[PDB]
């Protein structure tokens, strides 16, 4: 096995030596030279995403590391995973690195997940912003207060909906075994 | 040999009309799945773990992985889409009144409750605790049965909205509907008092606006009292949540036949890769491995084409929801059953988890009592026909009511317009039409 | 690399996956004591003919 | 705004050139070319060679396949929501809420795409709205006076009906307002005088 | 292979021997006897419905 060793508070029966769990991988095994029980958990695993303005604007990028706290991550570990200097903000999501949080609200350009969005702004630099859900308005409710328009404006508003996709044809016997 | 239903003859005669003498407002829930768990999956240390040898054949077996990860993705994508365009209709968020006086209208298990720590409603917080069964960024335990996924890899990504940001949409929604009614879904909201707003859906299934105002406390309290029966049906146990609980049921079962689809050997020698690599030489472990990885493959390709189909109703259904929000909350619909059972008069929506529950508020009529009738009436040699309802004979005397309430009224010639002769028509009964 | 593509759009892409490598081996004696007799076999006092 | 169209090309575009790398695929082979394996491999031994690179090739053609059947339902969904929106919103007025554009919908005008349709809704939209004091009835003789089809509205001195979408204020008359009931049962009324032509 | 064979007009380096399409099938060649560049194209195909 391969992964990070800790003690283990589960008992064994004296017979049982090892345990595998739900995942039906052995998550603790006793040890033979002293038989206390250790806890096994693989080393920790995660994919990385690149948030990126695009090539035309910049070249720079920030990288979330999913799923993953902020400190188990080192900065050392084939990149250079930025620096500790470079803003570092821990999300639902997981580990945000090279953005600034702001607490300016912001309509999302980049979608992080759980309510944070990212966007190139200047001085440019890549700023993690909190969803803004909208303007927030109030309409005063009364016994007897209502309102009637006064005017009227003509909108022309555009839908787009696909029709039909290419006809598409195989000629299976040459792409299987060909000439 | 089961039964259809109970057996009801209604009596057909050329005389006989029916017309309602009382109504009943009736509030019914509608529950529609919105959303799916976001999976992403490694597909490499799925495949093989810390097998450096598999890396190589896996690399030389083809770019499968790709595609897999792409499909995945465009679900992923795709999910949060859904929930965008069911709840974000409204770009401005409403906030309600500091009164909560509505003319008797009782609105607080619907309404967002500031004492409970997540702004969510009672109804809402009943909602939750019902569906939270089934449902870890410390990952303490973990660097279970999310575990049992992520140490094969495979992961559940967090939706782009949580759930307060959904809260706070619904309650957006539903202030606009209590203070602007449809004003505030086509244009800028408007405020009107709700009495009055009530009133302009009484005279959109038919019924006059003077009989909500007579009626508005008997209407209040019959309102206010559906509301309540919904928080002891939403608790009963047996509940129309179980299609919310099916879809992640769904998620849960194929997420289960993966991880078993690694203990399948798919005819292996050894369902284990470390025993493959091990026992056998590495002429004999390519085609043992090899069996095994066209094993594996094929499972993500079934979970993923799976996945797909599946993914594919939860559009046809967020679609579906987001039609219904636009056409039965934001406005009054005409389309019958679209928006619960029975005339439709307004919906209120309550976020779920991975769903949204609809509040249908319903216009059913009862106590009908029977009348004679007849096409039109022949007063002075010329026909009259009702402009707006139907002549119904009190037995002695003639009168004019509307078709979906009993208000009977006396003949006038504002009340029936003339054309014709008496002749031509069939069944005209003879009576006094009375001119102003 | 993974857009296989010299210029890229505005977005988010994952790209790969970063794993922690093993910082070295470990082997566990079952602490067997069952030592064979042969020893003094070889320490034998006198050896057949 | 054209990019649903643009994915469309996109998905069946790059889909058909993954079949395409698909066919460089070892498949556990000794190559990816046929007639090299015919070559270099005796018939007996050739046959389990040719045999792994046919399922490999195979299963490709069954997932593509399978791709485009889910992609083509897709397309129908939209196709059959088209043809309702052409004739729902473009041969006629619509009543409900947001199917043919954002407000009240006015008509709705088609115009061809490649591959797909273009909906320009003609939508009315309110504006320029001014808060005024409402009743729910007038009570004028001792019977209670409900508007007709409009909604009762005072600047401050002389109550009006007007029509609930645009504010045009006429005096009340009986023609106005139809009456039914006693002034008490209704809360909310306020006194005024119904004119009588 | 089959297919049909015509002189092959894309520059060709020294140490050039083999040119590959995108799908990576041979599609230009140096002929042994004298170093001659020539595409390689497949022969004609075509679907055919009554
Ligand atoms: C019509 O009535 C009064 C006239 O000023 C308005 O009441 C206040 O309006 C301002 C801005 O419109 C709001 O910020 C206040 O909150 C309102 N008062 C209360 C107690 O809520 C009312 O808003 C006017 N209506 C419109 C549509 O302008
Ligand atoms: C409407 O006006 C009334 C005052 O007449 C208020 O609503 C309630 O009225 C009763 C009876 O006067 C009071 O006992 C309640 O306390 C009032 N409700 C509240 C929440 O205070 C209220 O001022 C108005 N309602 C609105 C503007 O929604
Ligand atoms: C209602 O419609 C528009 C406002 O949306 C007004 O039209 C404008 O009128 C001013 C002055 O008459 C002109 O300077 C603008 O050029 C007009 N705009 C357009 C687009 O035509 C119109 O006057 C408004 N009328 C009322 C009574 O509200
Ligand atoms: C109105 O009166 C008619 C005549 O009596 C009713 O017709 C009969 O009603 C009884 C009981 O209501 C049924 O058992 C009979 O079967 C009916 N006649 C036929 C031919 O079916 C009618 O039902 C009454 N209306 C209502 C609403 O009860
Ligand atoms: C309705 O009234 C008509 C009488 O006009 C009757 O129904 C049928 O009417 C035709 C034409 O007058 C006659 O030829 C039939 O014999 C009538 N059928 C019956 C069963 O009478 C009848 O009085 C009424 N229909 C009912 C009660 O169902
Ligand atoms: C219509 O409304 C209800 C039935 O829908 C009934 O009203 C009841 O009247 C009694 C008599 O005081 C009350 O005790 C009940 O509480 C009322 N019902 C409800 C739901 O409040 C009756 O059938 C009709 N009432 C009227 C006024 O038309
Ligand atoms: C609206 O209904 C709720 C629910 O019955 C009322 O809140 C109740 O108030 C009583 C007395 O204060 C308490 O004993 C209950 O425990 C409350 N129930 C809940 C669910 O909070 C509320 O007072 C009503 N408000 C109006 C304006 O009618
Ligand atoms: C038809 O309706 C009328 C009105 O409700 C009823 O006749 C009334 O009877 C009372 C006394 O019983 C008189 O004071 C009214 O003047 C009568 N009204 C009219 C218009 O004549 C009559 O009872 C009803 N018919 C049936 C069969 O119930
Ligand atoms: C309603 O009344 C008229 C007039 O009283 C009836 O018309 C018939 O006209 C013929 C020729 O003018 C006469 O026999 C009588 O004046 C009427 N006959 C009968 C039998 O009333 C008409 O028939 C009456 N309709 C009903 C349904 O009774
Ligand atoms: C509320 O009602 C009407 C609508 O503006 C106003 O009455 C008019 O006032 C002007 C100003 O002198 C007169 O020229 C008109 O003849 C009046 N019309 C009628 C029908 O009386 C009234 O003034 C408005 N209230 C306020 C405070 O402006
Ligand atoms: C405060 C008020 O309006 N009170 C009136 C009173 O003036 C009138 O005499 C009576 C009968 O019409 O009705 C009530
Ligand atoms: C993309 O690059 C071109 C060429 O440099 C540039 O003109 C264009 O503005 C760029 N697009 C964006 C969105 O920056
Ligand atoms: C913004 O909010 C954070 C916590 O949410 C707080 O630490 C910080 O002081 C606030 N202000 C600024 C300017 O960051
Ligand atoms: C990361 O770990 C630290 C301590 O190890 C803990 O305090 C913190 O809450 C963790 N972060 C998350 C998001 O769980
Ligand atoms: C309207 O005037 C009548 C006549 O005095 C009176 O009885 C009634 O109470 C008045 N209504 C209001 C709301 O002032
Ligand atoms: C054989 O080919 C080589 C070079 O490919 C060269 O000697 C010559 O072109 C050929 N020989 C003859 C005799 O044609």
């Amino acid at each position: 096995g391969t992964g990070v060793l800790t003690e283990s508070n589960k008992k064994f029966l004296p017979f049982q030596q090892f345990g595998r769990d739900i995942a039906d991988t052995t998550d603790a095994v006793r040890d033979p030279q002293t038989l206390e029980i250790l806890d096994i958990t693989p080393c920790s695993f995660g994919g990385v995403s690149v948030i990126t303005p695009g090539t035309n604007t910049s070249n720079q990028v920030a990288v979330l590391y999913q799923g993953v706290n902020c400190t188990e991550v080192p900065v050392a570990i084939t990149w250079r995973v930025y620096s500790t200097g470079s803003n570092v903000f821990q999300t639902r999501a997981g580990c945000l690195i090279g953005a600034e949080y702001v607490n300016n609200s912001y309509e999302c350009d980049i979608p992080i997940g759980a309510g944070i969005c990212a966007s190139y702004q200047t001085s440019q630099s890549i700023i993690a912003y909190t969803m803004s859900l909208g303007a927030e308005n109030s309409v005063a409710y009364s016994n007897n207060s209502i309102a009637i328009p006064t005017n009227f404006t003509i909108s022309v508003t555009t839908e787009i909906l696909p029709v039909s996709m290419t006809k598409t044809s195989v000629d299976c016997t040459m792409y299987i075994c060909g000439d | 040999t089961m039964s259809l239903g109970a057996e009801n003859s209604v009596a057909y005669s050329n005389n006989s009309i029916a017309i309602p003498t009382n109504f009943t407002i009736s509030v019914t829930t509608e529950i529609l799945p919105v959303s799916m768990t976001k999976t992403s999956v490694d597909c490499t240390m799925y495949i093989c773990g810390d097998s450096t040898e598999c890396s190589n054949l896996l690399l030389q077996y083809g770019s499968f992985c790709t595609q897999l990860k792409r499909a995945l993705t465009g679900i992923a994508v795709e999910q949060d889409k859904n929930t965008q365009e069911v709840f974000a209709q409204v770009k401005q968020i409403y906030k309600t009144p500091p009164i909560k006086y509505f003319g008797g209208f009782n609105f607080s298990q619907i309404l967002p409750d500031p004492s409970k720590p997540s702004k969510r409603s009672p109804i809402e917080d009943l909602l939750f605790n019902k569906v939270t069964l089934a449902d870890i960024k410390q990952y303490g335990d973990c660097l279970d049965l999310i575990c049992a996924q992520k140490f094969k890899g495979l992961t559940v990504l967090p939706p782009l909205l949580t759930d307060e940001m959904i809260a706070q949409y619904t309650s957006a929604l539903l202030a606009g509907t209590i203070t602007s009614g449809w004003t505030f879904g086509a244009g800028p909201a408007l405020q009107i008092p709700f009495p009055m707003q009530m009133a302009y859906r009484f005279n959109g299934i038919g019924v006059t606006q003077n009989v909500l105002y007579e009626n508005q406390k008997l209407i209040a309290n019959q309102f206010n009292s559906a509301i309540g029966k919904i928080q002891d049906s939403l608790s009963s146990t047996p509940s129309a949540l179980g299609k919310l609980q099916d879809v992640v049921n769904h998620n849960a079962q194929a997420l289960n036949t993966l991880v078993k689809q690694l203990s399948s050997k798919f005819g292996a020698i050894s369902s284990v890769l470390n025993d493959i690599f091990s026992r056998l030489d590495p002429p004999e472990a390519e085609v043992q491995i090899d069996r095994l990885i066209t094993g594996r493959l094929q499972s993500l390709q079934t979970y993923v084409t799976q996945q797909l189909i599946r993914a594919a109703e939860i559009r046809a259904s967020a679609n579906l929801a987001a039609t219904k929000m636009s056409e039965c909350v934001l406005g009054q619909s005409k389309r019958v059953d679209f928006c619960g059972k029975g005339y439709h008069l307004m919906s209120f929506p309550q976020s779920a988890p991975h769903g949204v529950v609809f509040l249908h508020v319903t216009y059913v009529p009862a106590q009908e009592k029977n009348f004679t009738t007849a096409p039109a009436i022949c007063h002075d040699g010329k026909a009259h026909f009702p402009r707006e309802g139907v002549f119904v004979s009190n037995g002695t005397h003639w009168f004019v009511t509307q078709r979906n309430f009993y208000e009977p009224q006396i003949i006038t010639t504002d009340n029936t317009f003339v054309s014709g002769n008496c002749d031509v028509v069939i069944g005209i009964v003879n009576n006094t039409v009375y001119d102003p | 690399c993974t857009l296989k593509s010299f210029t890229v759009e505005k977005g988010i892409y994952q790209t790969s996956n970063f794993r922690v490598q093993p910082t070295e081996s470990i082997v566990r004696f079952p602490n067997i004591t069952n030592l064979c007799p042969f020893d003094e076999v070889f320490n034998a006092t006198r050896f057949a003919s």
